[PDB]
């Protein structure tokens, strides 16, 4: 009997990258059209792309054209849809269907593609320098990247020419969901009044870049 | 190609007909389909060619064309046939489908058989008591389930899941679990499951013990 | 200069599926042997795959042993892993590396593959029928079946011979992270003392399958 | 074929030679690499063929090799060599790595100069709370942080992040950074961090509005 079969399907972060297979069984790929077609939780369905029989002519919709790509394997009976550049409206449940009489017959069961937990960017806070807080000449500056997925984040200071004495934490995964980590530097007590400090935080996932100039704090 | 579904959702009883239409945005040839869709399902193809009914469709489904007005026609609405119904173009090689229209099969309004089942005593060793309350064959869907401990309204300790539609008899069914840890289970005696529907309200319960 | 780029990587349940690809930079992958490293959270590194340059001899690990798949595209100068059956030991960070000199010169970045919270079967409780709890006639009796992951479940009552009145509701997720879902059945009140019913749950992620025989509750 | 590598971690101070072995449990050739790791970073190749040097590498780094038994030799322990050390057998077609060495550095006990933070005054007006704490070039790794909130002991509402081992001084740096919302920090007026190492304790304190 004819049967469809679809996997390759999960979670992906927004962009990344999968490969859904429509594994067919009781006629052969190579003689018919295939096609592929998408419907988001509690929306209607939508057509992401098609294939040819034997010229392998695919064709695709604005939607996914350029992100997604078409495929399919006659020595297996098994066509393809490579996904890449992932996103929110990405998240459906995925069939593949045959088509026939000018219509799609047959129909898999489906796979769930489901994009992941919307990119954050980070929030910085100045770990504010002090006198009473400092030893009499080492002094403590830092910045506090808070609230933000996902990672890396990239901490320098003064554009990358301070680098003695700083020390950039790992990320802790607050219970939010969100990541948040701090970045810190001794310098000179006296060095404090003259010497102007930046950290400059960089979220490429979120194509944000912060720089927040560390300052002595308000009585 | 914009093909756009009308109406978005109906509520039409058994016998009654129906008339869904798609109106194409463009004249593009009459490689119009039409499908049915339930919950959890895959599409189900009704018919192509925008009148030739695909093999295996009960005769009470038909499609037609006016120009850009595709319709598909149910003659005598079948309490199985509530589902999400589909118009879809497959002209310029750019597939492209309707909106959607959800049909819902009305029916004399029906008040449920509530049922309250204390906890297994399997479960209760396990530590977690889970109390259900079932509302068995009523129309329609809406209604309000509320628990109470010893009178005490609860409140953040519920889970509640309905059925679809009956293909039979177009009424719901719903079940409301409440779960709680075993000491708070042993610690209380009367447990009451209150369904609010209209103007009438109905309260089953059980003393724990009897 | 000689880069080596991985992505592909993401989160799966047990079994799934999912393809990686080493986009190769500077060089021609065809004419390297191309190596699948990969290393878990805390645990040392892991050959998984190798790949020969022309005659595209594929070389793996019993460890993934018919259930990885290593491939190479010299038309994008790309390496590939198709992962297939996947289990909880294939949680790990994935790497590709270029052979030479009888070692592995360059190295990627490496991509991070996680398996699914762990399967777990349903645990099935009787919803006991009554008498007062119950019409004149009318009388209900289920099945409860809670603390099961992942979907689906199929719940069958007396072999499938018992299907007028029967209810199975949709699972709802508990805040355990676990299914759970109840199936319903409303009998005659007189047949509650000799018809017996056997609730048939069916959990074939866990290839596990429950037969309760719900029955009168007890005093 | 089973690469049995020894030992499994290491502690060796600035200068001191390093001898980690590599026993092969079948003679498969000489075709035994070594490889450099540091945490997050892909394995670096160190020596190839088991006695020569890959391009770039400090000379400190040696390989030998006595019939089943492969060496790796740090001369010169440079506190940039922290890292997770393995051995790798490509013979048989059927690479074969060991289970690895983590190299730490050894160094004089230094107690760590604490720093506080009061949250700033922007992250105040959303809500939320970060006081961190900061142990600044410390040894060996082990410390105890404390948070206390009006001499009342906190608990279960701050994390803490450590640095890799410093490339030059060998040294540790922790913080620990307690989070509370803008009421609960408003409710108080003393923040203290008091930070245990063996026989000493340092608490560093402010007072809201000083």
């Amino acid at each position: 009997e004819v049967q469809l079969v679809e996997s390759g399907g999960g979670l992906v972060q927004p962009g990344g990258s999968l490969r859904l297979s429509c594994a067919a069984s009781g006629f052969n790929l190579r003689s018919y059209y295939m096609h592929w077609v998408r419907q988001a939780p509690g929306k209607g369905l939508e057509w992401v792309a098609s294939i040819s029989p034997y010229y392998s002519y695919t064709y695709y919709a604005d939607s996914v054209k350029g992100r997604f790509t078409i495929s399919a394997d006659t020595s297996k009976n098994t066509a393809y849809l490579q996904m890449n550049s992932l996103r929110a409206e990405d998240t459906a449940v995925y069939y593949c269907a045959r088509h026939g009489y000018g219509a799609m017959d047959y129909w898999g069961q489906g796979t769930l593609v489901t994009v992941f937990n919307q990119i954050k960017g980070p929030s910085v806070f100045p770990l504010a320098p002090s006198s009473k807080s400092t030893s009499g000449g080492t002094a403590a500056l830092g910045c506090l990247v808070k609230d933000y997925w996902p990672e890396p984040v990239t901490v320098s200071w003064n554009s990358g020419a301070l680098t003695s004495g700083v020390h950039t934490f790992p990320a802790v995964l607050q219970s939010s969901g969100l990541y948040s980590l701090s970045s810190v530097v001794t310098v000179p007590s006296s060095s404090l009044g003259t010497q102007t400090y930046i950290c400059n935080v960089n979220h490429k996932p979120s194509n944000t870049k912060v720089d927040k100039k560390v300052e002595p704090k308000s009585c | 190609i914009q093909m756009t579904q009308s109406p978005s959702s109906l509520s039409a009883s058994v016998g009654d007909r129906v008339t869904i239409t798609c109106r194409a945005s463009q004249s593009v040839s009459s490689a119009v389909a039409w499908y049915q869709q339930k919950p959890g399902k895959a599409p189900k193809l009704l018919i192509y060619s925008a009148s030739s009914l695909y093999s295996g469709v009960p005769s009470r489904f038909s499609g037609s064309r006016s120009g850009t007005d595709f319709t598909l026609t149910i003659s005598s609405l079948q309490p199985e046939d509530f589902a999400t119904y589909y118009c879809q173009q497959s002209s310029y090689s750019l597939i492209t489908f309707g909106q959607g229209t959800k049909v819902e099969i009305k029916r004399t309004v029906a008040a449920p058989s509530v049922f309250i089942f204390p906890p297994s005593d399997e479960q209760l060793k396990s530590g977690t008591a889970s109390v259900v309350c079932l509302l068995n064959n009523f129309y329609p869907r809406e209604a309000k389930v509320s628990w109470y401990v010893d009178n005490a309204l609860q409140s953040g300790n519920s889970q509640e899941s309905v059925t679809e539609q009956d293909s039979k008899d177009s009424t719901y069914s719903l079940s409301s679990t409440l779960t709680l840890s075993k000491a708070d289970y042993e610690k209380h005696k009367v447990y009451a499951c209150e369904v609010t529907q209209g103007t009438t309200s109905v309260t089953k319960s059980f003393n724990r013990g009897e």
